[PDB]
RNA sequence: GUGAACAGCCUCUAGUUGAUAGAAUAAUGUAGAUAAGGGAAGUCGGCAAAAUAGAUCCGUAACUUCGGGAUAAGGAUUGGC
RNA sequence: CUCUUAAGGUAGCCAAAUGCCUCGUCAUCUAAUUAGUGACGCGCAUGAAUGGAUUAACGAGAUUCCCACUGUCCCUAUCUA
RNA sequence: GCAGUCAAGCGUUCAUAGCGACAUUGCUUUUUGAUUCUUCGAUGUCGGCUCUUCCUAUCAUACCGAAGCAGAAUUCGGUAAGCGUUGGAUUGUUCACCCACUAAUAGGGAACGUGAGCUGGGUUUAGACCGUCGUGAGACAGGUUAGUUUUACCCUACUGAUGAAUGUUACCGCAAUAGUAAUUGAACUUAGUACGAGAGGAACAGUUCAUUCGGAUAAUUGGUUUUUGCGGCUGUCUGAUCAGGCAUUGCCGCGAAGCUACCAUCCGCUGGAUUAUGGCUGAACGCCUCUAAGUCAGAAUCCAUGCUAGAACGCGGUGAUUUC
């Protein structure tokens, strides 16, 4: 999470450190999302901040509509490739890393999400959950 | 509790076991272990794998 | 001078010296506060760690994403045959601390226990408690009047119990003997209870119970001499560093001109005494039972031992405690299980659990089958058989 | 023999089997490997490592002293019978 | 037009391995650039075989960035001699 | 660099809520200087990396007092160093400056901590280009490029490991002393409430999670592979086959076991005494006053509980003690 967020994530395995580039699963016109910082993130000497499913990240768009580039913006993680472990006992993992552009309240800039979305993310951000395709 | 089935080896997947893969489209995949997972990532074929 | 950036220190200074324990049996350093109003009780219990397995159960935690849902948890199964009382020891308050005043032993002592007092049993003349028993012979007096003094002195009464190690798949024939504090009412009623339990048996279900949090006192699996990197946690030095990099770089400032008690050095890792608390009891096994591993839901007649036996341990043919998560020490090693030193209302502490399913597949590999019944009821018939 | 080959790898003739030895396999090393997710965020600096690679057939930019640039780049293929 | 010791910086070129001020100003590249490049030039102290400017090809030379690559790192673990 | 005394002024009004001029008393030794006492038969000279510990002039976190404190936010002050104080772009830099996260991104010391610990980017040998200077050889805290980072087996210290002697040998124990640990954020709810004209907008109790740290652990998932365990492949060699050798483990796929990861899972206690402060009763002083006597409440503090070691010259209970 970070805030603007409804509910609470149980901890899930991190896979998207600073510098990770993930796919942009929305119709915003952005193709990349370059993670420059993670919202929750604590501090530890030389730990890269790393996001996981359904966290809010600060990101920049490396590829897409010119208007959408050379600036930082919140994004929300809807898919991660790093396998994580649900309390129901299953280690699952999506096939790529996707994120959706969002404002600080959590409201997507887009209106549609290509790809499936992990439920943990959907439960965190209703507005994400709205425009979502298949969830989990 | 539910037992699943390996979508490669046709094995029984009791809870906690193996891995769950959520492909591009949304087709969910299950492997009881790292072996049938590896064969799947290798693009082998259950129909030609004698123990499946 | 003032480190460029801050970080918390590596390691815990409260678990020093990182030296090898002085007994593979970890010492119960504390017993619960006695409430001398309840029946006479054992406070801890001996047992052998047998291995782990997985569980399934609905969680009861109102206000959680996973409330009224199934979770899968890891558990450890400790092999717990009934223990046997062979004496009681009497401790008196002094301005120098608790003091053992006398110990009184049972008349007949099992071979297992006797073995404990020898280094070379086989070539011994086994004279272990041979003269002591005579104290009983003369109708009483001797013994009779030592119990007498534990009664009038002694602020605390411990029993001497020992494991029946032979019920265990363990090869070790020598048994384990430990003092266990009695926590039922009145000194007198305590030594009475001990007296009456001489040579007799005590089982777990008479001490522990389901949903109860208990502590686990054992000696950590050893690893011998360890470098600083793994022993303390310490960052790895860069690739380019000459003379090795699994070190720490600055063992100290110039002043104090002494390597200090608080910096990481290589040495022993493992084989330490740990007192791990708040492990919740998910199952009290009955040895006579043949549905040890069964459930109100999963009705099938199976015992707790996984297919192929607990790896490096064997089968559980005895009573057992099955506890949530993990406990210190490794398979085959003696554990003390102590009941909590406090009354935790954690709500997590208070949750009553009902197991729905107990994993009983093989652990010696990527197991696929719970019962050989099930295996064959899937594989078909093989080249052997029929 | 393989192969473009006095390459590498295996062999025949000939020649050696000589470099203190035994028991263990802690830390730390020297030398050789691998690593989920991320992918230079490490660092003075991609140092070190990794990646590419043979051959056949397609394809190939700016620029240029018109000779080059050029294996530019970018693709497909490759066994056995 | 003028002062001065013979004259008084042309053609070019540039914060360049030559610029003090200086981390120059503008533009560009980045989330962010004492870095890089393109430009500007009263240029402390550029400048014409004390060679100036251009320049294809070439370089175990100095430097910037991209793609690929990866245990350099996040953050360590494991194996062999 | 930091802190005071004065109180002209600022602060609608009002010196002192928060500030404070003209003057003036101090403190500090991470600045720079001044000196030249120590080292020139030699104390390795910047930065960073790594790690420990200390100071407090406190940035965060606990509890308070104050306000020009309505609420929210903030600011001033007390007890407080128990606990934390980060990820990056440019630079050899310390410094600086931006982006970004955050509860907060406090300032310092430890031979300007730390080179038989690293690194060697800068600096400052010898090669070389420029520019300024010089007739020249050459010079230049001007720019630039390339430039060997040695030894520990000794003592001590630190980490772990044995161990003679107290009749012998064994078992169970005591606890002096020493160490000691947890940390921080959010959501829900309280509540669109208290307060407020509006804008806005809290907290205690309760619930769920998370950050950082610590200790274990290996059911599970993942990593590792000389299980050279099974299979596949290239070259060659054993006449063929079968089955094998050699290719410094020939290659590739899977691969149990062990080891192992916020890449995995579990676990991380509760009593007291205080501090600031606010009070009680109460004189001094027939009033008044938290204080003088006495005394209540009270903090991330302290002391215990708990947790680690167990004094090898601290101790207790108990068993057996020789025909070769
Ligand atoms: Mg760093
Ligand atoms: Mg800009
Ligand atoms: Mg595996
Ligand atoms: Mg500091
Ligand atoms: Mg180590
Ligand atoms: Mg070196
Ligand atoms: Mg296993
Ligand atoms: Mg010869
Ligand atoms: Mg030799
Ligand atoms: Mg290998
Ligand atoms: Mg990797
Ligand atoms: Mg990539
Ligand atoms: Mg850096
Ligand atoms: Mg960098
Ligand atoms: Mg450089
Ligand atoms: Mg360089
Ligand atoms: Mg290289
Ligand atoms: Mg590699
Ligand atoms: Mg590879
Ligand atoms: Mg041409
Ligand atoms: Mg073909
Ligand atoms: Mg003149
Ligand atoms: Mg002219
Ligand atoms: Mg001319
Ligand atoms: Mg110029
Ligand atoms: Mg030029
Ligand atoms: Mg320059
Ligand atoms: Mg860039
Ligand atoms: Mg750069
Ligand atoms: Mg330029
Ligand atoms: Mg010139
Ligand atoms: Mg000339
Ligand atoms: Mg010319
Ligand atoms: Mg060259
Ligand atoms: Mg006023
Ligand atoms: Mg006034
Ligand atoms: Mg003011
Ligand atoms: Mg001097
Ligand atoms: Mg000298
Ligand atoms: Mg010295
Ligand atoms: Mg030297
Ligand atoms: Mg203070
Ligand atoms: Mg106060
Ligand atoms: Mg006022
Ligand atoms: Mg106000
Ligand atoms: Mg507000
Ligand atoms: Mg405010
Ligand atoms: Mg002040
Ligand atoms: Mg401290
Ligand atoms: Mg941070
Ligand atoms: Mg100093
Ligand atoms: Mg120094
Ligand atoms: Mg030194
Ligand atoms: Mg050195
Ligand atoms: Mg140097
Ligand atoms: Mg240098
Ligand atoms: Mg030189
Ligand atoms: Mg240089
Ligand atoms: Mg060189
Ligand atoms: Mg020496
Ligand atoms: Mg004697
Ligand atoms: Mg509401
Ligand atoms: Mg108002
Ligand atoms: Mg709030
Ligand atoms: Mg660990
Ligand atoms: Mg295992
Ligand atoms: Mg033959
Ligand atoms: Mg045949
Ligand atoms: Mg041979
Ligand atoms: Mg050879
Ligand atoms: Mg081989
Ligand atoms: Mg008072
Ligand atoms: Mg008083
Ligand atoms: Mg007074
Ligand atoms: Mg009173
Ligand atoms: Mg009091
Ligand atoms: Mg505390
Ligand atoms: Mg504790
Ligand atoms: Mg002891
Ligand atoms: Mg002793
Ligand atoms: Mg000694
Ligand atoms: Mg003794
Ligand atoms: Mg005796």
């Amino acid at each position: 999470s970070g805030n603007g967020a409804q509910g609470t994530k149980f901890r899930i395995s991190l896979g998207l450190p600073v510098g990770a580039i993930m796919n942009c699963a929305d119709n915003s016109g952005a193709r990349n999302l370059y993670i420059i910082a993670v919202k929750g993130s604590g501090s530890r000497l030389n730990r890269l901040p790393a996001a996981s499913l359904g966290d809010m990240v600060m990101a920049t768009v490396k590829k897409g509509k010119p208007e959408l580039r050379k600036k930082v913006m919140p994004a929300i993680v809807v898919r991660q490739a790093k396998s994580w472990r649900r309390r129901d006992g299953v280690f699952l993992y999506f096939e790529d890393n996707a994120g959706v552009i969002a404002n600080p309240k959590g409201e997507m800039k887009g209106s549609a999400i290509t790809g499936p979305v992990g439920k943990e993310c959907a439960d965190l951000w209703p507005r994400v959950a709205s425009n979502s395709g298949v969830v989990v | 509790m539910k037992v699943e089935i390996d979508s490669f080896s046709g094995a029984k997947i009791y809870p906690g076991r193996g891995t769950l893969f959520v492909r591009g489209d949304s087709k969910i995949f299950r492997f009881q272990n790292s072996k049938s997972a590896s064969l799947f990532k290798q693009r082998k074929n259950p129909r030609r794998i004698a123990w499946t | 001078s003032h480190r460029k950036y801050e970080a918390p220190r590596h390691g815990h200074l409260g678990f020093l010296p990182r030296k090898r324990a002085a007994s593979i049996r970890a010492r119960v350093k504390a017993f619960p506060k006695d409430d001398r109003s309840k029946p006479v009780a054992l406070t801890s219990f001996l047992g052998y760690k047998a291995g782990m397995t997985t569980i399934v159960r609905d969680l009861d935690r109102p206000g959680s994403k996973f409330h009224k849902r199934e979770v899968v948890e890891a558990v450890t199964v400790v092999d717990t045959p009934p223990v046997v009382v062979v004496g009681v020891v009497g401790y008196v308050e002094t301005p120098r601390g608790l003091r053992s005043l006398t110990t009184v032993w049972a008349e007949h002592l099992s071979d297992e226990v006797k073995r404990r007092f020898y280094k070379n049993w086989y070539k011994s003349k086994k004279k272990a408690f041979t003269k002591y028993s005579a104290k009983y012979a003369q109708d009483g007096a001797g013994i009779e009047r030592e119990l007498a003094r534990i009664k009038k002195y002694a602020s605390v009464v411990r029993v001497l119990v020992h494991t029946q190690i032979r019920k265990t798949p363990l090869a070790q024939k020598k048994a384990h003997l430990a003092e266990i504090q009695l926590n039922g009412g009145s000194i007198s009623e305590k030594v009475d209870w001990a007296r009456e339990h001489f040579e007799k048996t005590v089982a777990v279900d008479s001490v522990f119970e389901q949903n109860e949090m208990i502590d686990a006192i054992a000696v950590t699996k050893g690893h011998g001499f360890e470098g600083v990197t793994h022993r303390w946690g310490t960052k790895k030095l860069p690739r380019k560093t000459h003379r090795g990099l699994r070190k720490v770089a600055c063992i100290g400032a110039w002043h104090p001109a002494h390597v200090m008690w608080s910096v990481a050095r290589a040495g022993q890792r493992g084989y330490h005494s740990r007192t791990s608390i708040n492990h919740k009891i998910y199952r009290v096994g009955k040895g006579d039972d043949e549905a040890n591993g069964a459930t109100s839901f999963d009705r099938t007649k199976k015992t707790i031992t996984p297919m192929g036996g607990f790896v490096h341990y064997g089968e559980i043919k005895n009573d057992f405690i099955m506890v949530k998560g993990c406990i210190p020490g490794n398979r085959k090693r003696i554990v003390t299980l102590r009941k909590s030193l406090y009354t935790n209302t954690s709500r997590k502490a208070l949750e009553e659990v009902s197991l729905k399913w107990i994993d009983t597949a093989s652990k010696f590999g990527k197991g696929r089958f719970q019962t050989p019944a099930e295996k064959h009821a899937f594989m078909g018939t093989l080249k052997k058989d029929l």
